[PDB]
């Protein structure tokens, strides 16, 4: 069957990663990938002959929600660029299709829809009125292995929540739905990045006798509103210690509340330390400045490791990482994989089939491109020093000055080995940095930037974003600018020397009779009369004085006509360059892991099992030693 | 030294991504950081040995 | 600490431990006892010099 697949979404100041899982992408590419596709025929034949409606195709059709959240009053629009692929060998056509919109007919003279008296239907009205919810490709058609790059945006300028459904009826092959799901506040109200598989936040299975359980670290965005003031109640997880025995349990790290600005990022480390294999459901509320609940399900498991042999008979050193004997030797337990697997849909984005880790959309408009998106740091041992590359090149023809900013992986103002203390209270609990901090670039000049992570004593998992801010160079920009303007200069004296001292008149005292500008020579001066004559003012715009005279709105209408073409000439004379400076950012995923636990595999994702087993075996992770205090 | 890296470097380019030896930026693009892990997890695994040889580990 | 600690107890053991023989996880097992005593041994000689400098009455 020709199907359709989401490789990459490119969206502006948002992760992919984030972006993936609020648009649910996992479950469209599972859904678009495989299915039987039983009951689609019949939506298909009553697409025919005209029996579809929306409200009964979307009560049957089972809608995936395309999540926008909400958006200030009067911010900027936000778009959302897909690139659709062909997976199958067989060319597809695809036509995103929704019957409350246009389906290439043409109207004459047919009242718009009346009104419509529900307040859904009225909504999907304003939505068409003010373009609310606009795709730009609408239907199209792919061979096997073509990019669509699909748009698809979003603009705040009324007030209230909006519901769009639209589906995206692949010509032969299933027929699924997208309800785009937004709000634009009028009022800043507090409301914290809530994707689905974030509510529900499905920790890793730790070992039940853990030394030290791995922090595993939660991202709350501000989203559209105002700056969001969180607080975190610990009195359900102190209620989970008192029942199990005054032990901790799903602790919290970091500050208990803070201050996430506008599109923000704050971290909040996490220790899941288990007393039993059975399942851990905490639940804990989240208040806002405002009042505010948002809370938030925390789900994990015990590991029941193999138990610890005695000093005597231990596994001397000197199992495959694909397989699902993997998974079962990380946990011996039936559910603990299960666990683990939930968790690595959740949060790990590479075992995602579709997702390309790409720059892949947004070619167009972009100042520059990473290479390499969403790229992982290995998993590493406790004091590690582990490096990636990353590497820049400016599409533009305008230079670009590269600043790099980190969210919540800032280091404490690598690190001394010593002095590891300084990591305290941070949440990376590692030290990252970039060669270049901030770096001007040439047009079409690719930049290598080294990302190194120099990880502390505590065990922990971070899937962190790092931002990158491009902007138009205006130091070299007008530095090329005066250079023109040198070398105009030195023409200028060039002439100059040609002819020596020509005269020019500094000014005119009572020149007795009005003397005009000299006469032009006749081939110029019919030069400049057909230049005149260009841009001639049309013949059925162009009012003479008697009818101006005699008819005030005509006269009206030529003064209207002559403001407009004055007007014309401003947009031309102003220079369109100078795009806006533009925020790019790549996610960050790592295990920093104790030595007995990489010895062990015990959290080492099956994914990169081989790499952990080769850094154990063969030293693979560096280990700057410094030097020792005694 | 680094020419009589860039030589091993070439080969193993060929030899793990099938790039015929590219030395060209646009073909060996989005290798960039497969290819530098490969040689930097290479690199750390000379310098262990070295420093184990120099002084015994019992590995 | 672990680690020069780590390195001067393998030199230790490769120093006095290297009777081998049968090698049965029990006798094993009692060897690794024998080698921590001998480290925690080790460690009182040394710090006995500090221990009767200490205030504490000397016994």
């Amino acid at each position: 069957f020709p199907t359709l697949e989401v490789t990459d979404v490119y969206c502006e100041g948002l992760p992919k990663q984030l972006l993936w899982q609020l648009l649910g992408l996992n479950d469209l590419n599972h859904h678009l990938r495989t299915e039987v596709t039983a009951t689609e025929l019949r939506l298909r034949a009553a697409q025919d002959r005209g029996a579809l409606t929306t409200e009964a195709a979307s009560a049957a059709m089972r809608p995936f929600l395309m999540e926008f959240g909400t958006h200030g009053l009067g911010g900027r629009p936000r778009v959302v660029h897909v690139e659709i692929s062909n997976p199958t060998p067989l060319p597809a056509s695809w036509q995103l299709h929704s019957f409350d919109d246009p389906d290439g007919v043409e109207l004459e003279n047919w009242v718009e829809p009346g009104r419509p008296r529900t307040e859904g239907e009225r909504m999907r009205d304003l939505i068409a009125e003010y373009k609310l919810f606009e795709m730009r490709p609408r239907s199209g058609e792919l061979e096997p292995g073509a990019r669509c790059t699909v748009t698809i945006e979003f603009r705040p300028s009324v007030e209230g929540s909006f519901e769009l459904p639209v589906f995206l009826h692949i010509t032969d092959g299933k027929r699924l739905r997208l309800q785009l799901q937004a709000v634009t506040t009028p009022e800043p109200l507090q409301l914290l990045a809530l994707p689905p598989p974030l509510r529900t936040f499905r920790l890793e299975p730790v070992a039940l006798g853990e030394r030290a359980p791995p922090l595993q670290m939660y991202v709350l965005r501000n989203g559209g509103p105002a700056p969001l003031h969180w607080r975190l109640d610990t009195a359900p997880l102190a209620a989970l210690a008192e029942a199990s025995w005054g032990h901790p349990v799903l602790e919290l790290v970091g500050p208990e509340e803070g201050d996430i600005e506008e599109g923000g990022v704050a971290a909040i480390n996490w220790r899941f330390s288990p007393l039993e294999a059975k399942e851990y459901r905490v639940e804990v509320p989240v208040l806002l400045g405002d009042g505010g609940i948002e809370v938030i399900e925390l789900l994990g498991r015990g590991f029941a490791p193999p138990p610890a042999p005695p000093h005597g008979a231990a596994a001397v050193q000197l199992d495959d990482d694909t397989p699902a004997a993997a998974l079962d030797s990380v946990g011996g337990d039936a559910e603990a994989e299960a666990a683990r697997a939930a968790a690595a849909a959740d949060r790990d984005w590479i075992t995602w089939r579709g997702l390309s880790s790409a720059p892949s959309a947004g070619m167009a408009g972009r100042l520059a491109l990473v290479d390499h998106d969403l790229v992982s740091l290995g998993v590493t041992p406790v004091r590690g020093l582990t490096r990636r590359i990353i590497v820049l090149t400016n599409k533009s023809r305008y230079p670009l000055a590269f600043d790099w900013d980190l969210g919540c992986l800032a280091p404490p103002p690598l690190l001394p080995a010593s002095q590891l203390q300084l990591l305290a209270g941070r949440p990376l609990q590692g030290a990252l940095a970039i060669s270049p901090a901030a770096g001007s670039l040439e047009p079409g000049e690719r930049l290598v930037c080294r990302v190194s992570l120099h990880a502390g004593v505590t065990p922990q998992v971070f899937e962190g974003e790092v931002r990158c801010h491009v902007r138009i160079d205006d130091d070299a920009v007008a530095e090329a600018e005066a250079a023109a303007a040198a070398a105009a200069a030195a023409g200028a004296a060039a002439v100059a020397a040609e002819l020596p001292f020509v005269e020019q008149v500094e000014e005119v005292i009572a020149e007795a009779p009005v003397r005009g500008p000299p006469a032009p020579p006749p081939a110029v001066a019919a030069a400049q009369r057909a230049s005149r004559l260009r841009s001639r003012l049309p013949v059925h715009q162009y009012m003479t004085t008697a009818v101006r005279t005699r008819i005030e709105p005509l006269n009206a209408a030529f003064t209207a006509t002559m403001e407009a073409r004055t007007r014309r000439l401003a947009d031309a004379t102003r220079p369109p360059s100078w795009p806006e400076p533009q925020s790019i950012s790549v996610t960050l995923r790592g295990r920093i892991l104790d030595e007995r636990q990489l010895g062990a595999l015990r959290y080492v994702p099956p994914h990169e099992r081989a790499a952990a087993r080769a850094a154990v075996v063969a030293g693979a992770a560096w280990v700057p030693p410094a030097m020792v205090p005694f | 030294m680094r020419d009589s890296l860039k030589t091993a470097v070439v080969s193993l380019v060929r030899e793990k991504y099938r790039k015929s030896g590219s030395m060209s930026p646009n073909e060996m693009a989005l290798l960039y950081n497969d290819l530098y892990g490969s040689l930097l997890a290479a690199v750390h695994s000379s310098l262990n040995d070295l420093v184990d040889a120099a002084a015994a580990r019992p590995r």
